[PDB]
């Protein structure tokens, strides 16, 4: 058993970035949250805990920034511009979502950052990436998402598309931001050289496309959401809820025939409707009559039975069916259950427990955890910074200079 | 050319989804990615739309299953075999990582397991994918990523308010939540054994990997005790923030406003209306609690507009914007392009076809996109005998018994 | 494991968990019905909105692990098929009146003929025996006539009730413990014999020294509530907490309490600075318990039942939450030992949640077992497993000696 | 010809204060050797605490509250911190069955006596512990007497008046019945598979999930249904009426549950037939439950009016659930529970001829014994030191006199 405690990882993200840097959190590394003094964005977004809606209340906040240490610097400061640089100096990965070109624009390029560092890695997570016709123009999650091409997916026919909970542009960029640091970290501990990773959510999010692209490449087609496909991907009410549904694929034949021994068996009016030879072809089951007769027999059904019954019942017969959870499915889930997946911490400056989602991973060796409770604002920027060599008289004129910000 | 993962080799069994796309991230790294690939269960993307010219004869035609398998060797084992292990071990002891997403149990059905792995090679990083878990009463559970999109939470919150959830559309758990935390451990992993001279297991939830990129949905039940429902294409602070229609087929284009400054660029960009100077929309509180009216006010203006040029004018004026792209415009966009996203490879059945890189920029050891996905067992030959050290006597023994085609 | 031992359990509202205790370690349990169903089954809490016979979420707990049979002991036939499974039962658990059985000719010496090592054990209000064996009594009548209620209260307060009647839980888990203990004796010596366990005599375990309290000093005592800091409740934020910050004269346990209280600033912490506290005379008096809460309930008020959990064991005092149910599915510590037990119920139609195992074993294994038992659910296979044909079977059906689904 | 369902067995009893010494009790009625070790520098809390024979508290072998956990016990008094006091549990641990101790974790590692080593020691022996909780997780470290498990299992929550503060049991309840019934099953579990193994095993014990194990209408009701059941006094929810009602004397109740139309027939009967009660919003129990009000109100200014004893029997005697609400003396001087023979007097060297109870089990072959009272501490150590364990006298006396024993 080991960890990665060996690595320390700054982390100047806000809404966008902070997930990348709780990955490496998560396995042990030394992890400083990096905020300015005004605060990270992402502090003032809900859901909320309670009826709290100050700096600590964010459960976003808590989420993505636990497992973390916090400091404060105001980087328009040449003090504390001189401080980051300091931090840098011993830093293996710096991960941040600053708009592209600011840092350049301080004086504090990735060739500045690295002069007495050259394993250095930066990492900058952006909307559209640090170069390109987009990099110099603002994004959020909704208009990434509008951009890259997912967010049309996320409908059909006429129908305005819906958004994906939780910015998943953001949450994209941030994983593959997570990859692409962990990939030049070990490349840098073998070439003694870092580099700047540059991952957008642009990208990232062209990265979910599914097979669109393929689809205009290919046949010039352009495709919207699954849905609409008789008994393929497709989501259907019942008693309490929705289930999904994988009852058939492509031109892979096996799958079908199960999906009818479960009508059958359970006596579902018009079942030998289902048994026919015309479902098994994707422009049969995407017709008019396929879909809305497929649903008409299998709704007639679903509606009059809960979501866990369905999710029994299906797998029981070998259909791929799985209910749509909400949050309360979700903490009763007996699998989540038995991994033990829901980790629950005191948290002191709320007073209460929280409860939050667990590892994503196992390792044979290595050990996942949640790690320390998100820090306050500017909670360790006294002793993070007495640990790169500053006094404790230097400390007290950094923060007389405003250039960074210690709590009280 | 330098390449980040110069020198590692990867037993690739996995297929279909996420498995594959993790390693051809790993293979645009420099990797060394082996597919093991049989004619006997050949991987269901193949035979899946869409296909060169909607014509989908053969079992390499698949744009779906082209997509996930670029710069990627693949060799055509029948590992049901019983001669089949002992080709398998060889690869084993040359390959830094071990990686499948079978169903639980199917790699100790081939005396596959971690056990052996580590007998045959203490070095090798074993990698396993399962849906929600290797025990529990759900483990032996079966699922696509639209499955675990409704598992996982996301679905119930991708809709609009009061109607049937719909989620993404895409069967979107495999294609990044999936793939990235694996490719995170498997990284791990490597720099751990950088430093120990050991591999290890990874052991993936593919169900816990969604959970842990959709965290609001457990953690407001669990903190406040109610569910926290969709909010089809609105935002609880933003505002306005929505879809809106403008000229043209389908067309509408995303606006973001987030504080006001930008609600002050949004107005003088619709020419300064007077609804828009009202005490209901001055205030970020205010536009919230008036959003129907808002929403309404602004499609009736950006149905005017053609989205392009009023993209452009927002941006211009920094407020979040963007033309809600399909799929072509994507492929088109001036932007991925310009910056290297998509990439075109010529295949000897299907010609020059699109594919992409991961979305990663390395200013130094950049992603290469080389080599169309293969065809099964277009490489068997080539492995078995230059690196397995196979005789051309022993090959050809191994493809009259039909171990490998 | 237990599998090759074989329990009959006749019980009803009073005796299952003696059997569940048994099937919880792998018995071959059968929940012997009469054909007018379990009383159990028609006892509340419910399953939702249903009041049918499988809603009893009592029902399902207490008699999971358990098959399930129909018999009308009325019936001399019957009463053959209830000799026939007593001549292969280890051990038969029943809560019939005192007399019923022996008047049916049913006595333990018939029921024992032709199999010496048959334990049988009786559960029922007052024993087999004695002036109050004839008489009727529930968990509220037992509880009152044991003693044990009457220290549910203070001074001249009616005392309260234990949830989940506890008259009958404490005679079923000393119905378990003696049928284990006659059961290993009847291994060792080939001999059964009957065990007698009244809920009067159980519930008399519970007086903790109330009747000592009474033989050594001529004292009648009632609850603990009223000794300051000594087994006390206190109002918080959300609930209750439960606290024992001393007993006796143990200042040792009072100092920690007394530091908790300074380090939250807690108003006139300084009047528990005192060794007065250690006197048991002055806790249990007016002004020492009055003077107590006023000090401590100033604190408590203003904090969550998990706030002062976590803090007052935080400074080593035994202070826990008046948990209720919601507390109970979320308490950390019994989800780190995966305590609740889920389980899909087919004649619901949905999971149900259970408790889980009171104990761990080195080498046996706990579990729930089966989904408790539909009326008469297996009575046609138990029946057959006993040599009764089909044809015979159907007799006794059709004359109503049994009941089959 | 006397025959005892654990002749032979021996325990080892680390156990102190409250579960342990209740089960190993019990055991010890069944002819199990139950042999006791306490130190006389650190004795059983309860030693010390009230009821004392004619309330003095002089010494340590005068409290009730500790005596009625020990009868039928041996006791040798083992400083276990000393090195040779070691050897010499080791050797009882040779000879037994049922080695137990329920200290908090740990102890029995830092003396080398751990499941490791007593399964060397004995591959027989079966090992028993507790804990408040489990001895890993978040709240392992935690501390709590029986009323905070009553608080914590989710029982005292629901034991009390609707709209009040709980009041919970009166007692540490948890530790009296819960834990030690489920601690002796376990053991008889294990002794049960140990006849068919030839190997002894581990039982471990979490109070806590003991105490839920019996309490499960709390947990079940929130999970099956969003619900948090609340307590409901002395009422019931199906029974009408039911509850606690005054009869004539001081603190005088009287419990009564009717289940049925028929008791409620006969509880009316008793009464006299009094016309108010023949009211239709009476008459079926679900009327009876939507008027509980009323009736019990009516109830009680009947029963107020009459002796409890009389009326207990005349509501028995017409099939009616019933029972004077019974404080310790009635309880102790009850004819029921002294025909069954479950109240027993033992004589004891200090405080004379005192009250004891039998465990609640009547075996018709194998009945349980009440022979002695609980020791002192030390009262066998040269018994067993020399009968059991094989010491010769010197080495008997040189233990001794270190004052490692005694
Ligand atoms: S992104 C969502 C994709 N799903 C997952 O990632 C979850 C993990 N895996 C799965 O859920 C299943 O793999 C899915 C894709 C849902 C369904 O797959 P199957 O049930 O059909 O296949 P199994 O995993 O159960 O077992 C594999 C079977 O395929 C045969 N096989 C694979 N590779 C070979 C080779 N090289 N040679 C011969 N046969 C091969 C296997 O033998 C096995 O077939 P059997 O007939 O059962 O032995
Ligand atoms: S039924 C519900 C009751 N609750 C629980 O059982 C859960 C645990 N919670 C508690 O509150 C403690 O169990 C209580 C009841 C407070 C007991 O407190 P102790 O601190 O006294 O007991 P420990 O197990 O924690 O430690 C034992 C200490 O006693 C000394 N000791 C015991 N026996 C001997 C012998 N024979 N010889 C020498 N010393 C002995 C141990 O050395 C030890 O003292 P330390 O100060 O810890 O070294």
């Amino acid at each position: 058993g080991q960890d990665f405690s060996r690595f320390r990882v700054l982390d100047m993200t806000g809404e966008l970035g902070p997930y990348a840097a709780k990955m490496f959190a998560g396995l042990g590394a030394d992890v400083i949250h990096v905020e300015s003094p005004a605060g990270d964005p992402l502090r003032r977004v809900g859901p909320w805990f309670g009826d709290r809606r100050d700096a600590q209340a964010s459960l976003q906040y808590l989420y993505y920034n636990a497992g973390k240490r916090g400091i404060a610097v105001d980087l328009e400061h040449e003090a504390g511009r001189t401080a980051f640089r300091r931090l840098c100096d011993g830093a293996d990965l710096l991960i941040e979502s600053c708009r592209p070109g600011w840092l350049d624009g301080l004086g504090l390029s990735y060739e500045v950052l690295s002069r007495d560092n050259a394993r250095l890695v930066q990492t900058s997570i952006t909307p559209f990436g640090r170069t390109g016709p987009l990099a110099p123009y603002p994004g959020s999650d909704l208009t990434c998402s509008a951009l890259s091409g997912f967010l049309y997916l996320a409908g059909v026919d006429g129908d305005k598309p819906v958004r994906a909970p939780d910015n998943q542009a953001y949450r994209m960029a941030e994983a593959y931001a997570a990859v692409g640091s962990a990939i030049a970290l070990f490349s840098a501990q073998r070439s003694g050289r870092g580099q700047v990773v540059d991952v957008a959510c642009i990208e990232a999010q062209a990265m979910a496309l599914e097979n669109a692209a393929q689809f205009w490449d290919l046949e010039g087609k352009i495709r919207r959401g699954r849905g609409r496909e008789a008994g393929s991907a497709t989501l259907h009410p019942c008693a309490d809820g929705f289930i999904a549904l994988v009852a058939i694929m492509g031109r892979n034949k096996p799958m079908w025939t199960p999906f009818v021994r479960w009508m059958e068996a359970e006596g579902v009016e018009e079942w030998q409707v289902l048994d026919d030879d015309k479902w098994i072809d994707y422009a049969y089951r995407t017709s008019e009559e396929g879909y809305a007769t497929f649903c008409r027999v299998f709704e007639r059904y679903t509606r009059t039975r809960s979501k866990a019954y369905l999710y029994e019942i299906g797998q029981r017969f070998n259909v791929a069916v799985t209910p749509v959870s909400d949050g309360r499915d979700l903490l009763a889930n007996p699998q989540l259950a038995h991994r033990g997946f829901w980790q629950t911490q005191f948290n002191d400056t709320l007073g209460a427990n929280v409860t939050y989602p667990g590892a994503p991973y196992e390792f044979g060796e290595m050990q996942w955890r949640l790690g320390r409770n998100a820090p306050r604002l500017g909670e360790h920027t006294r002793e993070v910074l007495a640990g790169c060599g500053y006094s404790a008289s230097e400390i007290d004129n950094l923060v007389r200079e405003g250039a960074v910000y210690a709590e009280q | 050319v330098e390449r980040a993962l110069e020198g590692i080799v990867v037993c690739d069994f996995s297929w279909v989804g996420a498995g594959p796309i993790a390693t051809s991230v790993l293979a645009q790294c420099g990797a060394d990615v082996i597919r093991i690939e049989s004619v006997k269960r050949p991987d269901t993307l193949r035979r899946g739309e869409p296909f060169k010219d909607g014509i989908g004869t053969g079992l390499d035609r698949s744009g779906y299953f082209a997509a996930r398998n670029a710069n990627k060797r693949d060799i055509a084992l029948d590992m049901n075999h019983p001669s089949a292990r002992e080709v398998a071990v060889r690869l084993i002891a040359k390959s830094d990582i071990v990686i499948n997403n079978f169903r639980v149990g199917q790699m100790e059905k081939w005396k596959l397991g971690w056990d052996e792995v580590q007998k045959i090679n203490p070095r090798a990083i074993y990698v396993t994918m399962s849906m929600q878990g290797t025990d529990g009463p759900h483990s032996r559970y079966m699922g696509y990523g639209v499955n675990l999109n409704a598992l996982c939470g996301l679905t119930a919150r991708a809709g609009f308010a009061g109607a049937p959830p719909f989620g993404t559309g895409t069967n979107y758990t495999d294609h990044v939540m999936v793939p990235t935390h694996t490719l995170f451990g498997i990284m791990a992993a490597l720099l751990e054994r950088e430093v120990t001279g050991r591999g290890q297991t990874v052991s993936l939830s593919q169900l816990e990997s969604a959970i842990s990129m959709t965290p609001s949905a457990p953690m407001a039940f669990a903190a406040n005790g109610e569910v926290l429902g969709p909010q089809g294409y609105g935002d609880a602070e933003a505002a306005p923030h929505g879809v809106y229609t403008t000229l043209g087929y389908r067309k509408w284009i995303a606006i973001a406003v987030f504080d006001d400054a930008q609600w002050a660029a949004l107005r003088r960009v619709m020419g300064n209306p007077p609804w828009a100077e009202d005490d209901g929309f001055a205030s970020a509180e205010m536009r919230r609690r008036n959003a129907a009216e808002l929403d309404e006010r602004i499609e009736a203006w950006t149905a005017t507009q053609y989205g392009d040029w009023l993209m452009a004018e927002l941006l211009k004026a920094g407020v979040p914007a963007g033309e809600v792209r399909d799929a072509r415009e994507a492929i088109e966009d001036e932007h991925l392009r310009r910056r290297g996203f998509w990439a075109y490879l010529d295949h000897p059945e299907v010609g020059v076809t699109l594919y992409n890189r991961a979305p990663i920029v390395f200013s130094r050891t950049p992603l290469e996109m080389k080599t169309a996905a293969p065809s099964i067992g277009q490489h068997t030959r080539e492995v078995l005998g230059g690196m397995l050290g196979y005789s051309h006597d022993e090959i050809e023994n191994l493809v009259s018994h039909e171990v490998l085609v």
